[PDB]
RNA sequence: UGCGAAAGCAGUUGAAGACAAGUGCUUGUCGUUCGUUAAAAUGGCCU
């Protein structure tokens, strides 16, 4: 024997721009909600360790939002002027926040009332305050004083080591994964400067030019750093000290940048870049930085971040917007006597000599049109095909394979005006489209060649055939011109 | 020594069986797993296990065909729509009778069945039949080497059990009769040789709610024949109620009179009779109850008197779920809800 | 150097040149129901039933006598009419076969052994008409032979036995029918 | 163990084993050198086999029986050919035979000599000092069977023709199990529950050696000139001592040790090996009683060998006709399509008030909102002047976006048609420059070729619609 | 109704139609339980055990209108499961072989016979093959090279079949049709399933590519146009179910038959590409996009020749430099890098355009060195070291109209180390031709001048290919695959055999 | 039916015989023979 073949639903050849896989996943990220804020938010930082929370600054206010409840949790608001960068530590314990008066405070996250260690940096503002990732206890801060410092958070009376040699307004710095002692810095004059810190550090080990003012720098490997400023961005191979790539498909300047690896996705790695136009566009370094997906948040955008690679919960994508707006898009994730009476059911055969399963495994259920064509009632197959909410593919399927069985007249004998009419309405839509014009031509051709006199008798079928006439003429017009353009193009080639 | 001792079951024993020729035992439960033990006295070892996946068991039967004496099978069944047939050195030959032919609405589950021989009578060829209960009165009879439907007998009311008893006629001739007990008590006796036609019907006296009928004293589905010359007609009939009573008739006089008196009416157990087996030579009736602990009694027949000193207070029995009697060695093998079978020898044999 | 030979054979060649009778199968199960005998167009294969493989082939190409009988390529028309299991010349010595072709040849062969180059071949004479079927209860064997003088054939029914000599076949007329459209 | 007793025959081809079955013992013989349902049941449940011996003129075996009898059983016809009796009823502790003389130690501590061919109880005695008795061996004294050994817990040698005990060697603490004459002069006793075998001399009457075994001993077979001793160790193991009779050198350990083990590591217990010159034939019980054998060659076996058997411990039931899964091997399969990529054969991939500033922004980026609004603008003078003001490379990318949009929305084809037409008209020259025009403009090429394929059926159907409309319109 | 057969007791009856179900009627209540699909009409059914254990039943495979495709079945009775299925090699010839008719039905359609039509059509076929000399019985066979399994494309389904074991191993449906979902009976029998016309293996072994044309049912608006389909299938070497990995609708655009397929040599993409060649003349080149995971065009060549020729043959240089594309009366040599013809910059008569006398049936290359052309009248041999013709041979004696266009391509192939094989076919007569047949094979060396072998066959030969163990296999009418190549022991017997 | 491309272009529908129906007469049928390139019976797919 043989099992019965299921019907192959009719898949016509693909049209351009098909639902790409990456698009499937990133468009899962949905269910957006907005939060109004007091002022243009600046930096966002997901807590690394138990990644369920994220900090987001404001004017004079660092907020800790939650992740599983997407609401506020905690508020740090003891800052004199507006506060510029907030970032959790490696281990997750501490939050460091630098404000424009020129002082930083590191204090125990999820404990807003212990200003635990206040380090006074330069009297110029300190735009960037980050904790070292590889070590856990050196706070590398920046300033607007064109000089960045590595403080030790044990003793904060003197910058333990300093990095200088700037030109103008350092506002980005970063570290590198496999190297512990390399610090990368980005100013506003191109010129990423890579410092060793095992030497005096006053001079860079080497600089990487970037003609236009950089604004973010991310180590994305032990060997590549992505530099983000002005209209485009550029990724540098670091040992060989040369730029591999440069992608610039934005409009205004990019602002912020983030890179996340090894989350459950068809994309192994992703790099999301954010560009002050609503445009947050997401790229990937295993397909050579070709653009994959994009959201258009309304205003200009200052920051973006996706929740880290160890989220284990509903992941998030937040973007913080220059008129004071957060937009968040989140992807979610009897009797004891009775049992002792009937206690075998969960054995699954561990210590037995032979194991024999032959149970049939259940298919999915069959639709009504497949049931009628399993059991040969063609007339009700076609009537049960023309359903109100039924997929255009499915109506094309039953029309196709009923014709393939070669029972068009047979599927059509019994009919009258009312048993016909919904077919004509669908044939209107079918001739309107292009994948189905062949098959509906077959079906309406036989309706005519079989039912002309009834068509004389009733008045409403006249209405349908007049209207179908005008429709199909206008379809002559649309393939008509479409052949003329083939002439056009063939001359230009 | 305990028959399971070597490979302990994971659910209650539901149905035991001794092989009609060799020294084997078969056990099965909702554990889904047939286990065939070689039976010694000292050691009881595993010949074989088999785990039929996704399918329970609530009845196992060894089956040795009577003409061939090589067609040895095991039939197993649970609350499913199919029966498995394992035939009897390294991998298993198992079929599944699955399709009843015109008519399955009369049975949608295969869990209650028996096997028994039958003669064609136009040629003296003897084949299996498989008897299955059904929806309202229906017993469906299938041929057993090829799953075909033979004949179907409706008793009224609801069925509750059915036995088989054979009659001999001449050398080369027997005749099998199917006995079906309504749960109000009205016994119907069809015969199967000519198509299933009602020989008689008589009422069990008393008997408000009946579970379990069984015959004994001759050749049955619990001590079967091994060549046509050995088929013997069963002398005793027993009918066991779900109050607890068990009426006991003699076959000679019940067949003659066709609304007879029970020879003896036993009431010792107090819960619902769920097993009735006779001894293979037909002198002990063991009547047992699934429902409370330690409810086996062994009855000596013809005098219809319960043996008073075994089972005692300390007999480790538990909620007895199945019982067998051995064909030759005089062994008794009992299995309960913990899943442990225990084994005794009636030393007289 | 270069060798042309036959390796793989095909068709089973159902009993079609009948074009009349309604039991077209020739291939026969054993007595011990363990192996199936299929008469192929250029061999006979013995299939073990329970292991679903071919446990033996019997090639007319390898046997010198069988190629002389069947594969005389000018007339293929020697074609198997019936297979019978237990050997006819001996009452119950087994594993042998007697093969009946279209033109009254009976061949005594074996399987589960070795086809030693001496098949016991006997020929039925007396037949200007054609063998159609050979079939039997115990002892007495019956022969149908297609026959002619509407474009339809005639059937002749013969009784057949042995022991006269080792090559002698008793055939006696029993019945006949004139223009047969169907027969089963 | 389920096998109560066993013995090989001489020349090691047929094993006789006796085992119980619903409590009626049965004996049964098997081949081992490459079946037998020719069993022998005992009838009563009260007589048990107590000794076995083969004798080489059918092959027959002798069952010393618990009744007090000695059965002689031809193996071929399952027939107990003859039952000699002692005069009494006590369980025959031992049986031995050499030639034609059968001796049995009765549990009346008594010696019986029977004659086989004569079938007659010849003689009948008891001697002093042999207090209880358990085992017996009559010596190879040539042809004459004089001066045989019998053992209680302590061995003793007795002389027949004067029926007097001649010698006595220190036995064991437990009763002796095994007792064999290994050479002309040496013989081994070995005692039950002891891991020890003593090797005595007959004439000097002192221990030549002791052989230990790593666990308790259960059976013993020995090779030709005492060159090899294969001892079945009751843990289920097999020790062979190689050449135990030559020269710290009193207690010899065992040379080579053989275990048997299934694939998944489970131990399996050997019982009753048999040895000869370079050919050891071990045994084990495969299924619950059925015995399976194996030959192997121990001179070249390594020192500790774990011979392996495949034992279908948890395997998954495959049927021959059935597939890997559900299907059966006379099924054609089915046309499964699933997730194949289905595509055409023309896929030529891989082979004055304008808006031009907004348009060129959107096209250098990819702003579908912005392309949206600019394509929403519709009037054709605006269209033509805009496309003219555009830079031409960006107009190529305009064609790309336009084509994708037509194909996905073939109801937009009018306005997007005027866009693509005017674009082509104005910027034609750059397109003449570009080399791989088709490999760029696949999408436009694909869309237009599709509709151009479609035309003629539409025309034929238009004719047929005209036919019917004229037919009922004229009347 | 084609088979009726009782059980033994006479209470069950098995029935047997075109409708491929096998029906058991139980007679006491006229009830039944069939066996819905079976691969073909059942021409006999029977109950064979003692107690009705097995039903054997011979069934016809009637789709193939070119042979007699029986299949023996032995159904285990309890389970209704096939305890044995027995079969031969099943090719599809061009048109019908010697006096083989079709079964009987209600109507006479293009698949069966009415009664009247049965008698008449038997007369017709006998007369046709006596009279008209045009006849050919040429078939398509592929060899899976890693497995050396003969793949016979039966229509709409492949029959994987090795020949060492002779055990027909699989039968796979390769086109959505009505293949199993039904059994056709009358006007349903007048329907038609899409035909596997061509099948080729990449030299890798992991990929086959197949070409199969789709027919529409008659009397429609679109009862004129066929739709041709290419498909790319894969498998691991362990699995037996070929998987579909790319379905291509309409290669070369609408209504144009891909009438020559060439798998690629290993150099170009580790043998993962193919040429498809039309009848107008067009060429396309598909290969495996590996950053994606599927197949695509990579190189095209569309020449608008207004004319059609259904005889195109082609071959590929082993280094992959160039492509011989022989077409009607013509041969063009093409640069692989361009899909444009290779220009004679020497101008030393090493031209790329050889014009030959008749149509072109076959173009091959024994090495890089010799090219070999079979033309409708003659066999030509040219060497490409220096561009001169080497040898010619007369075939118009034997090849007149005896074959259709291209079937000589499937008659003759070449071993790719040593030599070449040619195949000739005759029918016998005394005084008008009979229906007997006889062929002869000839093996030539690479020079195409010396005959390394001249052998005879007593019945018609249909196809030759070279088994990759440097030998050749050839098929037949009578479906045989022929090869061209180079106290103790007395005691023993008893135990081994062992009313009142 | 032959050639051919997927187009299409060429070409073909003969006698005999017997039987049946109506009534020697009218028509038909064919498990018939020569001669050329020569719709139907309420009936549909297992678990």
């Amino acid at each position: 024997s043989t099992a019965r073949p299921r019907i192959i639903t009719s898949k016509a050849p693909l049209l351009p721009q098909q639902t790409t896989p990456e698009q499937r996943y990133w468009r899962q990220y949905t269910s957006a909600q907005l939060v109004k804020e007091h002022n243009s938010v600046t930096h966002i930082s997901f807590n690394p360790q138990h990644p369920h929370d994220f900090a987001v600054t404001s004017s004079t206010r660092v907020q800790i939002f939650s992740s599983r409840t997407r609401q506020v949790i905690k508020t740090f608001s003891r800052f004199k002027d507006v506060v510029y960068s907030a970032s959790f530590r490696s281990d997750g314990k501490l939050l460091c926040a630098g404000d424009a008066t020129g002082l930083v405070s590191v204090y125990d996250s999820y404990n807003p009332r212990t200003i635990l260690l206040s380090i006074n940096a330069s009297t110029h503002p300190t735009h960037v305050t980050k904790f070292h990732t590889q070590d856990n206890k050196i706070l590398a801060t920046a300033s607007d004083d064109r000089v960045t410092r590595l403080w030790d958070i044990s003793n904060a009376y003197e910058p333990q080591l300093e990095l200088t040699g700037a030109t103008d307004y350092v506002r980005t710095l970063s570290f590198i994964p496999a190297a512990p002692h390399l610090v990368a810095t980005g100013s506003y004059d191109g010129l990423i400067r890579l410092y060793d810190t095992r030497s005096s550090g006053s001079t860079p080990i080497y600089s990487l030019n970037h003609d236009q003012p950089v604004e973010n720098v991310i180590a994305v490997s032990p060997t590549q750093i992505v530099s983000c400023g002005g209209n485009n961005f550029k990724v540098w191979d670091l040992t060989s000290n040369k730029k591999l790539y440069e992608r610039g498909n934005f409009n205004k300047a990019v602002t912020c940048l983030d890179y996340v690896e090894n989350f459950d996705s068809p994309m192994q790695s992703a790099l999301i870049a954010s560009s002050l136009d609503g445009h947050v566009k997401v790229f990937d370094p295993l397909d050579n930085f070709q653009v994959k997906f994009g959201w258009k948040f309304s205003g200009p955008v200052l920051s973006c971040a996706v929740s880290p690679s160890t989220a284990q919960g509903n992941r998030h994508l937040v973007a913080g917007l220059s008129s004071g707006l957060l937009a968040i898009r989140t992807k979610k994730k009897k009797s004891n006597n009775f049992q002792r009476m009937m206690r075998g059911s969960e054995y699954q055969g561990d210590q037995e000599h032979i194991i024999h399963n032959d149970k049939v495994r259940s298919q999915r259920r069959m639709r009504a049109f497949e049931r009628n064509i399993n059991q040969f009632k063609w007339s009700e197959a076609l009537d049960n095909a023309f359903v109100p909410g039924m997929a255009k593919e499915l109506t094309l399927t039953v029309l196709q394979e009923l014709r393939k069985r070669g029972k068009v007249r047979v599927a059509l004998y019994g009919r009258d005006e009312s048993t016909l009419e919904p077919l004509l309405n669908w044939c209107l839509k079918g001739i309107e489209d292009v994948r189905s014009a062949s098959i509906v031509a077959d079906w309406v051709a036989v309706v005519l060649e079989l039912y002309g006199n009834t068509l004389e008798s009733s008045p409403v079928l006249q209405e349908l055939m007049i209207d179908l006439k005008t429709k199909v003429r206008h379809e002559i017009h649309k393939s008509k011109e479409a052949q003329r353009i083939e002439g056009m193009l063939q001359l230009l080639t | 020594k305990d028959a399971n001792a070597s490979h302990p079951s994971h659910s209650a024993i539901q149905s035991l069986s001794f092989h009609p020729s060799k020294p084997l035992l078969l056990t099965g439960g909702y554990d889904k797993t047939l286990r065939i033990y070689h039976i010694d006295g000292k050691t009881n070892h595993l010949v074989t296990s088999l785990h039929l996946v996704g399918s329970p068991i609530q009845t196992c039967t060894f089956y040795t065909s009577l003409s061939n004496q090589n067609q040895q099978n095991i039939f197993t069944a649970g609350r499913r729509r199919y029966m498995h047939s394992w035939d009897l050195s390294q991998t298993a030959k198992i079929e599944k009778f699955s399709r009843l032919y015109g008519h399955e609405s009369t049975q949608r589950s295969f869990e209650n069945f028996k096997v028994a021989h039958l003669q064609n009578s136009q040629t003296n060829s003897v084949h299996g039949i498989v008897l299955l209960q059904g929806n309202n009165g229906w017993i469906n009879i299938l041929h057993s080497t090829s799953g075909l439907w033979l004949m179907g007998c409706k008793i009224e009311g609801v069925i509750t059990d059915f036995c088989i008893d054979y009659q001999p006629i001449s050398r080369g001739k027997f005749r099998t009769i199917l006995i079906a007990v309504n749960a109000y008590g009205e016994v119907w006796e069809f015969d199967l040789n000519k198509n299933g036609h009602v020989i008689r019907r008589w009422k069990d006296q008393g008997g408000v709610g009946i579970t379990k009928i069984q015959v004994g004293g001759g050749t049955t589905t619990t001590c079967p024949a091994l060549q046509i010359s050995k088929i013997k007609q069963n002398r005793w009939l027993a009918v066991g109620s779900e109050s607890g009573f068990v009426n006991l008739y003699d076959r000679n006089n019940a067949m003659t009179s066709s609304t007879p008196t029970p020879v003896a009416a036993l009431d010792q157990l107090t819960t619902t009779i769920s097993n009735l087996q006779f001894s293979p030579d037909g002198q002990i009736l063991c009547m047992a109850s699934r429902a409370v602990k330690d409810a086996l009694r062994l009855v000596h027949l013809p005098s219809c008197s319960v043996f008073s000193n075994w089972p005692t207070s300390g007999t480790p029995l538990g909620k007895v779920t199945s019982v067998a009697f051995s064909p030759s060695g005089g062994l008794l093998a009992v299995g309960n809800e913990q899943g442990k079978v225990r084994l005794w020898k009636l030393n007289h044999y | 150097q270069y060798k042309l030979s036959v390796v793989s054979g095909g068709k089973p060649a159902l009993n079609n040149l009948s074009s009349v009778t309604g039991n077209k199968n020739i291939a026969r199960l054993s007595q011990d129901q363990r192996n199936y005998i299929i008469p192929f167009n250029n061999q006979i294969k013995v299939y073990s039933v329970e292991t679903r493989q071919c446990v033996k082939t019997l090639k007319f190409a390898n046997n010198s006598l069988l190629s002389g009988i069947f594969l005389q390529e000018e007339e293929n028309n020697e074609s198997i009419v019936k297979i019978l299991l237990g050997d006819i010349t001996v009452p119950q010595q087994a594993h042998l076969i007697t093969v009946f072709t279209n033109n009254g040849h009976v061949i005594v062969l074996n399987y589960k052994g070795k086809l030693v180059e001496s098949p016991k071949h006997f020929k039925i004479s007396l037949a200007d008409e054609k063998l159609a079927n050979v079939f039997h209860s115990e002892g007495n064997y019956r022969i149908l032979t297609t026959f002619k003088d509407n474009s339809l054939q005639s059937y002749r029914l013969y009784a057949l036995t042995f022991d006269d000599a080792k090559k002698q076949f008793e055939v006696a007329h029993q019945a006949e029918w004139h223009n047969v459209i169907l027969s089963n | 163990s389920p096998v109560l007793q066993s013995a090989y025959d001489p020349s090691g081809q047929y094993l006789c084993y006796v085992t119980v079955a619903l409590d009626k013992q049965r004996v049964g013989v098997q081949p081992t050198q490459r079946w037998n349902e020719n069993f022998l049941y005992l009838e009563d449940s009260k007589l048990k086999v107590t000794c076995l011996k083969w004798v080489n003129d059918t092959v027959a075996i002798i069952l010393g029986m618990n009744n007090g009898e000695i059965w002689l059983y031809s193996v071929l016809a399952n027939e107990v050919t003859y039952k000699f009796t002692t005069g009494n009823s006590y369980e025959i502790k031992d049986i031995d035979l050499m030639g034609n003389q059968l001796w049995c130690i009765d549990s009346s501590d008594a010696f019986y000599q029977f004659d086989l061919l004569q079938f007659k109880l010849l003689q009948h005695f008891r001697i002093n000092n042999c207090v209880q008795l358990n085992k017996l061996t009559i010596v190879p004294a040539g042809d004459s069977v004089a001066q045989l050994l019998v053992a209680s817990h302590s061995i003793s040698l007795i002389d027949i023709e004067e029926k007097k005990v001649v010698m006595t060697f220190p036995g064991h603490v437990s009763p002796v199990s095994t007792l064999q004459v290994i050479t002309n002069e040496f013989f081994i006793s070995g005692a039950e529950g002891d891991r020890f075998l003593n090797v005595y001399d007959i004439h000097s009457g002192m221990t030549k050696c002791v052989l230990v075994a790593e666990s308790d001993i259960k059976e013993l077979s020995h090779s030709g000139q005492a060159d090899s001793i294969a001892v079945t160790t009751e843990d289920g193991s097999l020790e062979i001592f190689v050449d135990p009779l030559v020269s710290g050198n009193k207690s010899k350990k065992s040379s080579k040790k053989i275990q048997i083990v299934s694939k998944d590591g489970r131990k399996v217990p050997i019982y009753n090996a048999f040895i000869n010159k370079d050919l050891l034939n071990v045994s084990w019980l495969q299924n619950a009683t059925m015995p399976y054998f194996k030959n192997l060659q121990w001179r070249e076996i390594p020192n500790e060998y774990t011979v392996e058997i495949s034992l279908n411990w948890n395997n998954k039931n495959k049927s021959a006709d059935r597939d890997l899964h559900g299907k059966d091997l006379a099924s054609a399969t089915n046309y499964v399509e699933g997730n194949a990529r289905v595509t055409s054969g023309d896929n030529f991939k891989h082979v004055t008030g304008t808006v031009t500033v907004i348009l060129s922004q959107a096209l250098q980026s990819n702003d579908h909102s912005l392309l949206e609004t600019v394509l929403n603008n519709r009037d054709e003078r605006v269209i033509r002047d805009t496309i003219f003001r555009l830079k031409p490379a960006l107009a190529v990318i305009l064609l790309e976006r336009l084509a994708e949009r037509i194909a996905r929305q073939t109801h937009r084809q009018g306005p997007l048609n005027v866009w693509v037409k005017w674009c082509l008209i104005i910027h034609g020259g750059y397109l003449v420059s570009i080399p791989n025009l088709m490999s760029t403009l696949s999408s436009l090429h694909s869309t237009l070729k599709r509709r151009s394929d479609l035309l003629p059926r539409l025309l034929a159907l238009d004719a047929r619609l005209d036919c019917t409309i004229n037919k009922f319109k004229t009347l | 109704v084609l088979s009726l057969s009782f059980s033994h007791d006479g209470s069950y009856l098995l029935s047997g139609g075109w409708e491929k179900v096998m029906s058991l009627w139980q007679l006491e209540t006229n009830s039944q339980q069939f066996l819905p699909r079976l691969n073909g009409i059942i021409i006999d059914c029977q109950v064979l055990g003692p107690q009705g254990n097995y039903y054997s039943l011979i069934l016809q495979m009637t789709e193939n209108n070119s042979n007699s495709d029986y299949q023996f079945l032995l159904l285990n009775a309890s389970d209704l499961t096939s305890k044995l299925s027995i079969n031969g090699p099943l090719p599809v010839f061009n048109s019908t072989i010697k006096h083989i008719q079709q079964p009987i039905s209600a109507m006479n359609t293009k698949n069966s016979n009415s009664i009247t039509s049965l008698n008449h059509s038997k007369k017709k076929q006998s007369r046709k093959l006596i009279k008209s000399r045009r006849q050919d019985f040429t078939t398509n066979v592929e060899i899976n090279p890693i497995n050396k399994n003969l793949y016979f494309p039966h229509i709409s389904a492949v029959q994987i079949f090795d020949f060492y074991k002779n055990e027909q191993v699989n039968y796979q449906y390769l086109t959505s049709g009505v293949n199993n979902s039904m059994g056709k009976v009358r006007f349903e029998l007048n329907l038609q399933d899409p035909i596997i016309t061509d099948l080729k293996f990449t030299k890798d072994g992991q990929w086959m590519i197949t070409y199969e044309i789709e027919y529409p049912p008659n009397d429609l608006l679109s009862s004129k146009d066929l739709t041709h389909i290419l498909k790319f299938w894969t498998k691991n070497d362990n699995e037996t179910n070929w998987n579909l990995k790319t379905k291509v609708i309409n290669p070369h655009g609408i209504s144009v038959p891909i009438t020559k397929i060439l798998p690629s040599p290993r150099s170009v993409n580790n043998s993962q590409g193919c040429l498809t060649a039309d009848n107008n003349g067009g060429l396309k080149f598909w290969s495996f996009d590996s950053h994606e995971s599927n197949w695509c065009l990579k190189k095209i060549s569309l020449p608008n020749f207004n004319h059609f020729s259904n005889s195109v043959s082609l071959a590929w240089s082993q280094d992959g430099s160039l492509i011989f594309h022989g077409f009607d009366d013509k041969l063009q040599i093409l640069d692989f890098d361009t899909f444009k013809k290779f220009e004679s910059l020497e101008n030393t008569k090493t031209v790329s355009e050889f014009t030959l006398d008749s149509e072109i049936q076959t173009v091959k290359l024994i090495n890089d060195t010799n090219l070999i052309v079979a033309t409708r009248t003659t066999l030509n041999a040219i060497n490409l070291l220096r561009g001169q013709v080497i040898n010619s041979f007369d075939l118009y004696p034997f090849v007149n109209g005896v074959y259709k266009n291209g079937h000589m391509d499937r008659l003759i192939t070449c071993d790719e180390r040593t030599g070449n094989i040619a195949l000739v076919i005759n029918q016998q007569l005394t005084d008008v031709p009979t229906i007997n047949y006889k062929s002869r094979i000839i093996i030539f060396d690479s020079d195409l001048s010396t005959k390394l072998g001249n052998f005879t066959h007593h019945e018609y030969i249909s196809w030759i290919g070279w088994n990759y163990d440097t030998d050749f296999i050839f098929l037949d009418i009578e479906s045989t695959l022929g090869v061209v190549g180079t106290n103790s022991d007395i005691f023993a017997e008893q135990l081994h055999k062992l009313n009142d």
